């Protein structure tokens, strides 16, 4: 418990690996401490351990160390973080420790960066309405508290711009549900792997100018810092954000900016110890590593706590049949996908609604919640958009002039909702701003053509014009 | 027992020493914590142990202890209601000796050892038993639980317990050679419970769902595929046939999926009713739960411990139907055990043997004669997630060659909103042909030929789209104008259906019969009326489109009045015109 | 045509290329088990 | 018309199976007589014999505590240990040097063996 | 009809007699013949 | 006998044993744990320290103590008799029609020997299988292999059902001929499900087809390597009865597209590196060893004639299983998914059809002397009836000429007449009557490849001349 | 062996006018058919082997189906010689496999037929060789390579296809014999994609 066993006796190291032989009381997934001629001491994790040698994964670079001198010691049996009430407000890096150069925190715990499952019968349902103000997420992609929604990317694509919009405005409707109206702001907890400068200090001084930092615990793993890092800090962030939810009643928002990163540092230790790859060389444990971490989000019955998490990832060449969205899709609960052509013709958030899904949006919306016509009106703009894409795909064809008047009509709705609903900016939308917008662009179709919505609320709400919001 | 040490670890793998004499898929327990494992190898004095639970801080030299017994489920009142893991541990129970999360090495009974059932016995002293045969009835949830003689036990009655309340530990009846039968027994998972004969299918497992109840229906003791992409919608669909199938008992496995479905199902079951007992819905589903961060290796038992429990459930003469999550996930847990052992990988590095896995679950389906007597059937509904949304994937191409229904899911279907979406050119169904005699008994005595027409329609629209691709919709003559429209209405009107309707998410056999009606009558009069010279432009804005668009929202006991308002407006629709 | 013919000999190429791919790895993995059992036995 | 002729059929197959296995029955009951018969210590002579020379180098020879009185001069001879064993019945067993190979040369396991290749010549004098 | 079956089934019968009936004779010849036979 | 019990390796579908030498490679073994149980396996590799057996079946109850070994035959056989015409088996010869076991004339090794190419004659003979379709466009010759080409949702074992229970020689139209030549079906069906299985059993048994039939059923539950044996045992049954009692039988494979598989299993199992597209690199040479057990062989009276049935994975010509299967047979019939989904039954789509051995068994002293030239004929016209179909979508039927709106109809009438024959029987007379019926419709003098002689003995019939009994 | 290689100066007079003429074959030449279905590939091989000036034919069947080689060993013996009105087998010599024969009997045909052609060159005749469907044979050599365990190239075969593809058809031409005399090899070579 207090003693220092050193074992010496290291017979291999080769890139991220290393060797040591007569250490059978290691325990596996223990962290050790190595340390070579110089003094100077590297971390590191059991990931194998028999009675002929131990297999140990390096969390730096090898460079210096040699099969004379090194040593091994022990630090704990099972990896644990020491979380605190107090560490709102601070940074650190991608294995916790302090970068900002105040004083590490007292732990008022020791908690295992792993987690332990959710017991499903201890689980609860996701039902509370987050009003981010983007028209494309609120209205067609509903976000409840309690979900995984992340976003998928490109190289060019704006999704951390996204993001911090998302996080900068981002707020339940009490009013709207009748719930206890209380105005807690959001705890976020950001997690970065291989972000580099241009990127954290985009997000550094968006968190300063909305005074959000205060309310914050940054997890920050450079680029040009070393790889297998990456293994631990989804695993420290989301050990964080789990204690505050489920033991202060604290509404939880995790980003986690680049999961591709993560992916490949999964693969650099997949490819060095010969494991059976699945497709295009990842590993093929890869569906449980990702859903260890995808699944520690949700609400839990009898707590007032909650964890949401957005992902963040970049599809390698714009192609959504890749394995790192592939699989992440199969986990999470739907997905916000940019549109690169969107992006060029100047429109911004470029959200694609088609491939973008909301699993949980059934639950948060409706009657009493947000309006009575929010899902009807959903499905009859995702239905009119789809027929005007189709059209779009015909007049490159067979000439614009060959079309009829209905056409033409669905063809018109598509590129004013492209230009007025999609194209909103830097701003603020409440959900009756954008219900309002949409009904506004419905009414350009006949009334006659609105199948899915029922007649009640067509009564109620078409025949008001766009102009009359802008014009 | 066989008691060995730990000699290497290696995430959920571990290898122990000292162990000769131990049978291969027999069931250990890993270490001081008794972690539960099962051998997958034997190699001289070592065994290969894959450890059902997480594995970390284990250290080399812990004992590992063989039971001697391979996996096994026990059998008895008690289950319908009720949630299990992948090894059928009660999750309740869990979560009360446990807090909110899961942890190694709980210990909990599968039947509750506490509850009295009131024992109603049948047999009498002297009489000779075999196996399958029923001892007496108990009461469950508006059922009447039998209580069976174990498969493969022979013997004569020496003394029967008076009616009364019991526990499921009791002794109720104790034979000549002194063998205890209790209300349960155990059965090795791995192992097809025996029958007496295999019979032909011949009734419909209705779904409620118009396409497949229609188009490409499932019969009772079959098996159906649903295959597809993220996003596409089996797990709604899956869903929809746990609320409104005709089946007696529905077991529903979550194998290696999210937790918040089960969470959903847990929340909403309660409240929902029977539809056919009219109790509530939840006393007749079983949940075995297996989320995506719980164990690999327990994905696999998960299947086994859910057809095992859809086999007694048939054997007590019920009609059973077991929906599988995904067996994708258990093809992934399989690969990685595999990566473990160093094995030799086929095709995407599954293991060889993936295909026999498959083919040995899925022909545990179907309808036969009991053992008792009596007869009752299992019905397989499996969902596949290939990666990619690839069909030419290895599982879902061994799964091909086994099922009898293929249900294939389109991805651009679902994109825009269009449900179930179901892929109508990649699809099929053998049991067609076989249920004939069944709909013209009970439906209608002309109900194949208008599915076949509506068919064939189907099939001249989706000849006509190719050409439509190339010269566009204006091009074409009327004819096939009018052929394009009434697929589209098609499409539109009777193939779609929300789940989330509180009238269409159910739908009838005679409901989809008068739809299907009432849009040939139409065509058949838009064809006659464009025969004659009338316009094809001037008849697609009659007034009687929209009301056989919004039939589908008509309740079930209104809808033969609006029948029939329909089939008179269709008439005068066109006759008023002449 | 050429256009969609040029997919299809690109698609092609790609499929055989993870294929060369899958036969290498499973060429290596053959021979270091040759190699265990062969010498450590 | 084509049921009668399947009825015809199976009832003179069925027929046939049952005349051949009421042989197997009666050759079963009569081979177990055999140690009662003065002939036996010579029946297991030479299944010892034969045993031992389809066993080069055994180490060991063990059979029925009833039928190793009559193979006592062979085992010496033969220059290999003979053991009791009352599971054994009608015949030998020669358990090999290394321990992991073993003959056997009960009588009713070369009956099962040769009753293949001795039906058709069962049918051909019951019935040819 | 059902009397082409009826004489199928006659017929039957009457053929597994005889076959019997000529078994019954060299029933003891096959019995001595495979006794000697299995024997070494 | 003799028993070994030096395991030392059990490991997914293999076990090791030492000192077991002599074992021959190939041979049939028995397995026995502690229970008393019994499994089979099969030796595939020897060695002076250990022997490895791969197990049927499953090696649930194995351990290293308590487990023997012993031999059961060196190679593996079958014994053959004529009274397996009426019975059914296993796949591995063990009866499953509760009937006592046969009693064998000789035992061969059920791997065949190759058939001298010096020993066979010309195949000149066909057969009539009741099927319009094939007899007359696409006529099956004795001593063919012309396999079937079909897909997912397709009827395939219907179509194989009814040319068992159809199919016949017709010695009357060779000459003279002789009265009597024997007939006999060999069905072998590789990892069909118990609902095809039961479906099998109900036809072959409803009708009396069973008389002159011996079935291989291998469920696909079953184990693999029954599988792979099972089409063997089927050819040397054929073999038999074919060239030692002058029999004309016709064997069919019900899906070998199971048997590609089983064979990748097996492959992977004993770790072997997979060729194209993950099938063995010797995949063409064992569906060789199996296709080119059928033929005719000079000085002997019998044939055998094979039908190869598979379904494409994907509706994919260019897969390996197909694409290998055409280079060994000669020819195929390809079933047509719209076709089927019209209503039309049998689904047999004439235009991707072809039998490359139908010149020699056609003409004057077999079928009729007209054959030949109405195939062509009728494949010609329904050609140009499909293109005109297509194109009347664009340009409507007003604009057609008189010609192109006759060949519009005929090709109609063809596919409801000709092809829609359902379960009834036809002979080559009646598929010939009904071809000159539907030819009629079109005018004399566009019967560009039928001669005049032809043309005035057969043109003009009516199609009420079946019509009245389509 | 042989003294010296000449250049193709001579022509392989096949019979054919547009052979002959469009498309001549020197003598020691190689010329490459494909083989469509119902095109005569056979009738046009058996009239290359009846008519053109070649003393000796040598017939190279590799991996052709059972009833196409019993069609080709059925049929020549009926052909009769034009120039002396004998058999046309008294000059020929036949090379067949089918498909279920050994591997390594069907990749080693080609080899024979072309040793003997060679053999009956340096006796100072002219041989025609005609090895039909050399596409099975490369089946058979990728069939052998897959059982080595090698590394493939392109569409499964190994990378040293043409490399064997040339050493065959590389021994054809007409050449002084070590006996002084003059002597030629001419290949025809069916290929079936
Ligand atoms: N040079 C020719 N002279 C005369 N008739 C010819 C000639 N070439 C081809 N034919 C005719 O055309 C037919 C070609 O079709 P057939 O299938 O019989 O050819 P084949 O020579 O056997 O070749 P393949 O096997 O490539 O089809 C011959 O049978 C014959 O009737
Ligand atoms: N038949 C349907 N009717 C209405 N909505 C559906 C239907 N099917 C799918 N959806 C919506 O699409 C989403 C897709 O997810 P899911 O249905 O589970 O499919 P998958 O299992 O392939 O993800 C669901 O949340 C569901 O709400
Ligand atoms: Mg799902």
């Amino acid at each position: 418990d207090l003693l220092k066993k050193e074992y010496t006796g290291i017979t291999y190291i080769s890139g991220p690996l290393l060797f040591v032989e007569n250490a059978k009381d290691l325990a596996y997934g223990a962290i050790v401490d190595i340390k070579d001629g110089t003094g100077r001491v590297r971390g590191g994790q059991v990931i194998e351990v028999s009675e002929e040698y131990a297999v140990i994964q390096v969390f730096e670079e090898t460079t210096g160390l040699d099969l004379a001198t090194t040593s091994v010691s022990l630090v704990e049996d099972v990896a644990r973080l020491g979380v605190s009430k107090e560490m709102l407000g601070r940074r650190f890096n991608g294995i916790g420790k302090p970068i900002d150069g105040l004083p590490p925190i007292t732990p008022e715990k020791r908690l295992p960066i792993t987690g332990l499952p959710l017991n499903p019968v201890a689980r609860r349902k996701p039902e509370q309405f987050i009003q981010t103000g983007i028209s494309t997420i609120d209205v067609m992609n509903t976000l409840v508290r309690g979900q995984k929604l992340p976003i998928f990317s490109g190289s060019g694509l704006p999704a951390n711009e996204i993001a911090a919009q998302i996080a900068r405005q981002a707020t339940v409707r009490p009013d709207l549900s009748g719930e206890g109206e209380k105005e807690e702001p959001f705890a976020v907890v950001f997690a970065a792997m291989g972000i580099t400068q241009r990127e954290l200090s985009y997000f550094i001084q968006e968190f300063e100018r909305t005074g959000a930092l205060s309310r914050s615990v940054l997890f920050l793993n450079k680029a040009d810092d070393p790889t297998i890092e990456r293994i631990l800090t989804p695993r420290m962030a989301l050990t964080v954000a789990e204690y505050l939810a489920f033991e202060h009643d604290y509404h939880v928002l995790v980003i986690l900016t680049d999961m591709t990163n993560y992916c490949e540092a999964l693969r650099e230790i997949g490819a060095a110890r010969e494991e059976i790859p699945g497709r295009r060389g990842y590993p093929g444990y890869m569906y449980t590593d990702l859903a260890t971490i995808y699944e520690r989000a949700g609400v839990v019955e009898g707590k007032k706590g909650s964890v949401t998490q957005i992902p963040i990832l970049s599809m390698p060449d714009d192609d959504r049949t890749h394995p790192i969205p592939d699989l992440t899709g199969y986990i999470t609960e739907g997905q916000i996908q940019l549109s690169r052509e969107l992006h060029r013709k100047g429109i911004y958030p470029p959200i694609d609604p088609l491939p973008s899904l909301s699993r949980l949006m059934n639950n948060g919306v409706g009657k009493g919640k947000t309006r009575e016509d929010h899902k009807q009106v959903s499905d009859q703009l995702y239905s009119a958009y789809a027929n005007g894409v189709d059209i779009r795909k015909l007049v490159a064809i067979i000439g614009e002039d060959a079309l009829t008047e209905n056409d033409r009509r669905y063809l018109q709705f598509a590129d004013a909702f492209e230009r007025f609903f999609i194209n909103q900016g830097q701003q603020n939308r409440s959900i009756e701003e954008s219900l309002q917008i949409a009904w506004a662009l419905l009414s350009m179709l006949p009334q006659g053509e609105l199948k899915r919505i029922s007649k009640d609320h067509i009564g109620k709400y078409y025949g008001q014009k766009l102009e009359e919001i802008w014009g | 027992m066989i008691q060995g040490v730990i000699q290497k670890i290696a995430g959920p793998a571990v290898i122990a020493k000292g162990m000769l004499g131990a049978r291969m898929y027999d069931i250990c327990k890993v270490g001081e914590e008794g972690l539960v494992g099962e051998i997958i190898r034997l190699d001289g004095d070592t065994a290969f142990v894959q450890v059902y639970e997480d594995t970390s801080g284990l250290k080399v030299g812990e004992p590992v202890v063989s039971t001697g017994l391979p996996l096994a489920v026990e059998l008895g009142p008690g289950m319908l209601n009720g949630i299990y893991d992948g090894i059928q541990r009660p999750l309740e129970r869990i979560r009360e000796k446990t807090g909110i999360y899961i942890t190694r090495g709980v210990v909990v009974h599968a039947l509750d050892r506490e509850k009295k059932w009131a024992w109603t016995p049948m047999v009498k002293p002297g009489d000779e038993v075999r196996g399958g045969m029923v001892l007496g009835t108990v009461p469950e949830f508006g059922f009447t639980h039998k209580i069976l003689v174990p498969p493969d036990v022979r013997g004569r009655v020496k003394e029967v317990k008076p009616a009364g309340e019991y526990t499921v530990e009791e002794p109720v009846v104790v034979l000549e050679d002194g063998t205890e039968l209790k209300m349960y027994h155990t059965w090795p998972v791995r192992r097809a419970r025996p029958v007496q004969r295999k019979l032909d299918p011949n009734t419909p497992f209705l779904t409620g769902m118009r396409i497949l109840d229609v188009l490409f229906p499932v019969a009772m003791g079959g098996t159906a595929a649903i295959p597809g992409p993220f996003g596409a919608g089996k797990s709604v669909t899956q869903q929809s046939l746990a609320k409104w199938s005709n089946a007696d008992v529905v077991v529903y496995v979550g194998c290696g999926e999210r937790g918040n479905e089960m969470t959903d199902v847990l929340v909403e079951f309660p409240e929902l009713t029977d539809p056919k007992t009219g109790g509530p819905l939840m006393h007749r589903t079983v949940l075995i739960a297996n989320t995506s961060n719980m164990p690999v290796a327990a994905r696999e038992a998960s299947i086994y411990v859910g057809v095992t429990i859809a086999e007694y459930f048939r054997d007590q003469g019920f009609s059973v139907a077991l929906m599988a999550d995904s067996t994708s996930r258990w093809a992934e847990a399989l690969r990685e055990i595999s990566s473990r052992l160093e094995e030799m990988p086929a095709e995407e590095g599954y293991p060889p043997y993936l295909a026999a896995r498959l083919a040995a679950f899925y022909e545990r389906a179907g309808k036969v004669i009991t053992l008792g007597g009596e007869e009752g059937a299992v019905t397989i509904v499996g969902a596949v997630s290939p990666p990619g949304g690839d069909m030419s994937e290895p599982v879902t191409q061994s799964t091909l060659r086994i099922v009898g229904a293929f249900w294939r899911l389109d991805a651009s279907l679902a994109f825009r909103r269009h449900f179930p979406a179901i892929n109508w050119n990649g699809s099929y169904s053998l049991f067609t042909s076989a249920l004939d005699p069944w709909y013209r008994e009970n439906v209608a005595e002309d109900y194949p030929e208008l599915r076949d027409a509506i068919s064939e329609l189907l099939q001249r629209e989706a000849g006509l789209q190719e050409i439509v691709q190339l010269v566009g919709p204006d091009a074409l003559q009327d004819a096939e104008r009018l052929v394009i429209e009434v697929g589209r209405i098609i499409r539109e009107d009777f193939l779609q259906q929300n789940a989330y309707h509180e009238v269409d998410a159910y739908c009838s056999m005679k409901k989809a019969y008068g739809i299907m009606k009432m849009i040939l009558a139409f065509y058949k009069e838009a064809e006659a009326a464009i025969k004659r010279g009338v316009s094809i432009d001037e008849i697609l804005q009659l007034p009687v489109l929209e009301r056989i668009g919004r039939a589908r929202y008509v309740s079930e006991e209104e809808f033969p009045a609006y029948f029939e308002e329909a089939m008179k407006e269709i008439q005068g629709a066109f006759k008023a015109l002449a | 045509i050429p256009g969609i013919r040029a997919q299809i000999r690109f698609i092609q190429q790609v499929l055989e290329q993870r294929e060369r791919e899958d036969t290498f790895r499973l060429k290596r993995i053959k021979g270091k088990i040759e190699a265990r059992e062969a010498e450590e036995e | 018309e084509s049921a009668g002729e399947l009825l015809v059929a199976t009832a003179r197959t069925q027929a046939r199976g049952e005349v051949l296995e009421e042989v197997r029955r009666r050759v079963r009951e009569a081979l177990e007589a055999l140690p009662q018969k003065p002939e036996w210590p010579e029946v297991v002579r030479k299944l010892a014999l034969e045993a031992l020379e389809a066993l080069p180098g055994a180490k060991a020879l063990v059979a029925n505590p009833e039928d190793l009185p009559h193979l006592e001069a062979l085992a010496r001879e033969r220059g290999v240990e003979l053991q009791a064993e009352p599971a054994l019945r009608l015949g030998v067993r020669a358990v090999g040097a290394e321990g992991k190979t073993q003959v056997e040369n009960s009588l009713l396991a070369r009956l099962d063996r040769a009753w293949d290749a001795l039906s058709s010549k069962v049918a051909q004098a019951l019935w040819g | 009809t059902e009397a082409l079956l009826a004489r199928y089934r006659e017929r039957a019968e009457a053929e597994a007699k005889a076959v019997r009936e000529k078994a019954m004779a060299r029933l003891d010849e096959a019995v001595a013949l495979v006794l000697k036979e299995v024997l070494p």
